């Protein structure tokens, strides 16, 4: 198959920004270069097919040009709605091949996160297990790094972690870890504490309790 | 206009046999070929094969050809695409969309909505809903966090409100995560006035209508 390289994976941008995102393929496809946009939860939307033709009402800000093996897509004037992940698409042979994508996330100024910790509940514990779970709240750039420690012993392997897509009213992001160990083992230790580091702290902050307290 | 109709969501447990289905309205379905796309869970876009109703002709991709077979009613303008035996990493949203025949130079520029499959030896489970009760450990500056953990449930999705939707502001529910059992857990927290905390009453309405799961949780302090 003819293989198609998109890049950048990830791009930040300012609203109103201009951006190029670019596609290589691995023969020589003339024109048939595709470009699509999608949102999350919804199906692609065909912007630009073979031999750079805009679709109809798609708006003039998208352009692409390109023939053979390398191939761009312009995007001027970033509006928020722009703000997706774009596919491109080989329609040279079979079969149709998409490129890995590039998402576009709205830059915006850091924001460190408000760090919570919650112990496990005591209704849960009556089932045998025990979640705690560690909040930072509306924080940016989206990378973030969360530890656990438990009596100062590194968790690794315990947690799993779920992110927000970026909020739509002031582009920040929320993500939440849970650290889940049995009833028998979280009763047998008493310092709990998420450790979080992001470039909008001068150093890492620490939440943590005590069992019982 | 030119609608691309999908089949609901499905969920199956390895083994089994699927048939989903596209149907077309608003065109000539005997004037254009209907292609399937997978999208698997956090990745990109795939191309699994097509078909010409008017034809009767099929063309896969390599990499699916022998694991799904795709077919299609004139008479209902439907196209099908079906596994007899479908397996854990089939989890994955299928699209169709429509495209044209050797010589076209436009394709997919209509897609149906698409169709999410779920493939898991899990049954049906409904959540445990625990209170993410506010403390001073969590009470950031006059801000208070506070929220419901969803835990052990099977299949997605769920849906939470708070306060039976008048409270909106703050609030962050998490995309859930499935568990090495697994079962799916999420997180739906708040954030609020320290000051609140105290007075006002704090409820996250838990729906989970496959297990037809219905809780409503209150969230005290301490
Ligand atoms: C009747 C059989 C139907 C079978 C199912 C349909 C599958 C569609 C097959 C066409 C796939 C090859 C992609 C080629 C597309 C060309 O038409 C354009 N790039 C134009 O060709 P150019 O100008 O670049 O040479
Ligand atoms: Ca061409
Ligand atoms: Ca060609
Ligand atoms: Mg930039
Ligand atoms: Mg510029
Ligand atoms: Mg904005
Ligand atoms: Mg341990």
């Amino acid at each position: 198959e003819t293989t198609v390289t998109q890049s950048p994976s990830f791009l930040s941008a300012s609203v109103g920004d201009r951006v190029t995102i670019t596609c290589i393929t691995t023969t020589d496809i003339d024109d048939d270069m595709n470009w699509f946009q999608q949102e999350p939860g919804k199906a692609p939307k065909l912007l630009i097919s073979e031999g750079n033709i805009l679709r109809p009402g798609v708006p003039s800000r998208f352009s692409s040009s390109g023939y053979g093996t390398d191939f761009t897509l312009t995007i001027s004037k970033l509006q928020p709605e722009d703000f997706a992940t774009y596919y491109c698409l080989q329609s040279d042979n079979l079969p149709f091949t998409f490129g890995q994508g590039t998402k576009l996330e709205i830059k915006r100024t850091v924001a460190a996160p408000s760090v919570f910790i919650f112990p496990p509940s005591d209704e849960q514990l009556k089932s045998g297990t025990a979640s705690v779970v560690c909040l930072l709240n509306n924080f940016y750039p989206r990378e973030a790094k969360v530890q656990w420690k438990v009596d100062n012993a590194l968790q690794s392997g315990n947690s799993q972690e779920s992110v927000t897509e970026q909020d739509s009213k002031d582009s920040t992001y929320s993500l939440s870890s849970t650290l889940t160990l049995s009833k028998a083992d979280y009763e047998k230790h008493k310092v709990y504490a998420c450790e979080v580091t992001h470039q909008g702290l001068s150093s890492p902050v620490t939440k943590s309790f005590n069992r019982g307290e | 206009e030119v609608q691309l109709v999908q089949s609901g969501a499905e969920v199956k447990k390895p083994g089994e046999s699927l048939k989903i289905s596209c149907q077309s309205f608003g065109y000539i379905f005997i004037d254009h070929t209907i292609h399937w796309m997978r999208q698997m869970p956090g990745q990109g876009l795939e191309w699994m094969g097509a078909i010409s109703p008017r034809h009767d002709i099929t063309k896969y991709n390599e990499m699916f050809r022998g694991q799904v077979t795709i077919s299609a009613d004139k008479s209902s303008s439907t196209a099908y695409l079906q596994w007899s035996s479908l397996k854990a990493s089939d989890t994955a949203m299928y699209f169709c969309a429509r495209g044209g025949f050797y010589g076209s130079t436009i394709w997919f520029d209509f897609w149906g909505q698409g169709t999410m499959v779920t493939v898991s030896s899990a049954s049906t489970k409904g959540p445990s809903v625990f209170p993410l009760a506010p403390s001073s450990k969590s009470t950031s500056g006059g801000t208070a966090a506070l929220g419901c953990l969803v835990k052990d449930y099977f299949p997605e999705p769920v849906t939470v409100s708070w306060n039976s939707g008048a409270l909106t502001s703050g609030v962050h529910t998490f995309p859930a995560v499935l568990q090495s059992s697994g079962l799916y857990s999420l997180s739906s927290v708040v954030t609020v006035p320290s000051s609140s905390l105290g007075t006002q009453t704090y409820i996250c309405n838990v729906n989970h209508k496959p297990s037809n799961t219905k809780v409503d949780k209150r969230v005290e302090p301490k």
